[PDB]
RNA sequence: GGGAGAAGGCACGCUGAUAUGUAGGUGAGGUCCCUCGCGGAUGGAGCUGAAAUCAGUCGAAGAUACCAGCUGGCUGCAACU
RNA sequence: UAGCUAGUAGGUGGGGUAACGGCUCACCUAGGCGACGAUCCCUAGCUGGUCUGAGAGGAUGACCAGCCACACUGGAACUGA
RNA sequence: CGUAAAGCGCACGCAGGCGGUUUGUUAAGUCAGAUGUGAAAUCCCCGGGCUCAACCUGGGAACUGCAUCUGAUACUGGCAAGCUUGAGUCUCGUAGAGGGGGGUAGAAUUCCAGGUGUAGCGGUGAAAUGCGUAGAGAUCUGGAGGAAUACCGGUGGCGAAGGCGGCCCCCUGGACGAAGACUGACGCUCAGGUGCGAAAGCGUGGGGAGCAAACAGGAUUAGAUACCCUGGUAGUCCACGCCGUAAACGAUGUCGACUUGGAGGUUGUGCCCUUGAGGCGUGGCUUCCGGAGCUAACGCGUUAAGUCGACCGCCUGGGGAGUA
RNA sequence: CGCUUACCACUUUGUGAUUCAUGACUGGGGUGAAGUCGUAACAAGGUAACCGUAGGGGAACCUGCGGUUGGAUCACCUCCU
RNA sequence: AGGAGGUGAGGUUUU
């Protein structure tokens, strides 16, 4: 059964990526909308958008560059059957800071580069490199 | 189980006749056709690919009286004292 | 089902207290009504009566006399009564 | 090693220790521990630390320091803060 | 963990592990700061002193930890209110060797009682044992009884697996398809546990046509307790129980989401002049070839052995041994 | 001071569990030198192998039932289309 | 080119 929409939407997007694929459409949710604005943000992906009222329909648009893809390594960290959570002061660094590591903070969800700034930790829900 | 029975049961347990999904329904449809079955199985005793359906029938309606129990307790004892059930 | 009472071990008398004879059993007179008598609820008078605990006590020995399984192990035969 | 425990779990009331406490006694409840490993068997003093390993880790606890047990063996008690 | 060792034979399911979506609140896990402590010695950094070093020593960092307080609320979890996309229920139908019980029909083998009729029959590489003048074998009629249902029948269908085939009746389980109605996570997996579980084997009571272990004979062979032939018992069958083992295999655990395709088969449905078997689209199951990708390779390849999550089981050199 | 009671140590009796050492004899496995018998398996291994099961047999093994492919292509004649 | 019917020392070891 599905116990991780979070990794669903990792594995849809690295599958459109691999087939390339313009378009990627899922169901929506609150912590994926938050994922997509950072992503939107890093630049590893072009838009996100959500349609309906009651039953929300997530698309993302893929950016392809010189052909090949963008996103080469994307994997879940923190899985149901096994939870992450470190501090500030042992945070990760992808591909010595040429990737990201997502993290949701106690005041939102941000990259590692911006939680250490912050000053603050908390869950370490995907690396994007 | 015949539609006589079914429409009956619906009119019973439910509230507009209609429904016919409530857990109380449901649960009283699985009981109705466990004790129907019980003559059945009391003569035919070679009978396990027919069981395994009265098996998968007893499994949910434990379940839905385990949910209906945790949700809404007087239902729930309203339910077995009717359909006098034991647990 | 048995072996098994397996093997082996401890208490056993008497007095007083618990209890001026206990738990229990039997059960009167006198109380209510009652179809009303060879009746029932209430009641404990009286009678009988273990077993158990504590303390003390006498003898070498308290199941003190008669009565009243010796036991285990190996093995052949027959199943057994 | 899948069942253990009858002072055993608790309660009431005495006694007792410098002090709480079945620590102990008399009585009343049938409870208590255990698959998150009770009970039983074997080995072993523990830690700060040491060696190796980049690191998580693995092995170990000699000499320095802290804690515990013992003084031929098995128990006992007095004096004494 | 397909082929080197590794997926329980298959299902149900308790504890347990995990868990769709929205809001509000609590603030336990988690995140930030502060306080106390985390002995000293030891490691490390910056220095200093024994003619340098080993050695000693000053300060600091560190001792990843624990307890308390002050807060933050993105995620998990506790509570309440909710939602339908998961799951489930009902109305209408479809196909199916799905299961149990009870009957019936035919072909055929065998045997018995007979009719016609005579010297062989059967079998093997070749023979022989064997059956036959006591009339066999051949052909016809009647009868007796057992088991299985030729074609259709097709990498076709059903079932969790094992496995299920003539026809009819009763009871019953499951799946799927178009329209609708309803609960609102009721969801997945599962140690132990329970149930089912090919064939062979055991007990009780029957039945026993054919086949056939064991067994006997005849052959081949240096020998043949085998391969071939002649007979044939247990068994094969039925009813109730027991055993719970297989190359129980897709050598691939269950459920879920995604990723280019082409040929079909089977089973439903929605339309278009069905204007005769036609065209388009939508579901389920299933066979084959192959793209990216994966793999040691063979090969898998939208039904994965590809891309990911949850849970359970199993393996850690070959023998000894799945044995004591 | 003495005696007695209550607690307990050395010690003794009976029946058990666990572990160690050894034991006539025996089952099975392993290592050895080109010992004896047969050639079961590897090609179609010359009866296609293999697992489960029961029986038999000096041995590999054979056969009966079910299952699996982790077996070889089999090759040219006749008939129909 | 498609469908159907058969079809091989009967055995003969070791190095
Ligand atoms: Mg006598
Ligand atoms: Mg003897
Ligand atoms: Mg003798
Ligand atoms: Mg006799
Ligand atoms: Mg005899
Ligand atoms: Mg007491
Ligand atoms: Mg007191
Ligand atoms: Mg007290
Ligand atoms: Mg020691
Ligand atoms: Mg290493
Ligand atoms: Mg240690
Ligand atoms: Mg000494
Ligand atoms: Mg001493
Ligand atoms: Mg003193
Ligand atoms: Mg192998
Ligand atoms: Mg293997
Ligand atoms: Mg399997
Ligand atoms: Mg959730
Ligand atoms: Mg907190
Ligand atoms: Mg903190
Ligand atoms: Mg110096
Ligand atoms: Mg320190
Ligand atoms: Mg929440
Ligand atoms: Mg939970
Ligand atoms: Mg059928
Ligand atoms: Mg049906
Ligand atoms: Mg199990
Ligand atoms: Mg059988
Ligand atoms: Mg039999
Ligand atoms: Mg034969
Ligand atoms: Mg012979
Ligand atoms: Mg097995
Ligand atoms: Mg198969
Ligand atoms: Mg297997
Ligand atoms: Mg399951
Ligand atoms: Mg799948
Ligand atoms: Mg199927
Ligand atoms: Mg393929
Ligand atoms: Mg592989
Ligand atoms: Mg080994
Ligand atoms: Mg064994
Ligand atoms: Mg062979
Ligand atoms: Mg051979
Ligand atoms: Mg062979
Ligand atoms: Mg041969
Ligand atoms: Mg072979
Ligand atoms: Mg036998
Ligand atoms: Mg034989
Ligand atoms: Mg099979
Ligand atoms: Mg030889």
């Amino acid at each position: 059964s599905m116990q991780d929409p979070i990794a669903d939407m990792l594995t849809r997007i690295r599958n459109g990526q691999a087939a390339n694929k313009a378009a990627v459409t899922m169901p929506s949710s609150k912590l994926k909308v938050a994922i997509a604005n950072v992503l939107k943000e890093e630049g590893f992906i072009e838009d996100f958008k959500v349609e309906g009222d009651t039953k929300p329909e997530l698309e993302l648009t893929l950016k392809y560059f010189q052909g090949k893809a963008v996103v080469e390594s994307i994997q879940r960290v923190s899985r149901p059957g096994l939870r992450i959570y470190k501090r500030k002061d042992e945070l990760p660094k992808v591909m010595a800071g040429l990737g990201i590591a997502v993290v949701s903070t106690s005041k939102g969800v941000m990259t590692d580069r911006a939680a250490r700034q912050a000053g603050l930790g908390g869950e370490i829900i995907c690396y994007v490199a | 189980l015949s539609t006589e029975a079914t429409a009956k049961i619906v009119s019973e347990f439910g509230r507009d006749a209609n429904d016919t999904g409530s857990t109380e329904v449901q649960v009283a449809l699985l009981t109705a056709q466990i004790n129907h079955l019980q003559g059945h199985f009391a003569e035919h005793k070679k009978d396990h690919h027919s069981r395994r359906g009265l098996l998968r029938m007893v499994s949910q309606r434990r379940k839905l009286l385990d949910y209906l129990k945790r949700k809404d307790v007087a239902r729930y004892t309203q339910l077995i004292e009717r359909l006098g059930l034991r647990r």
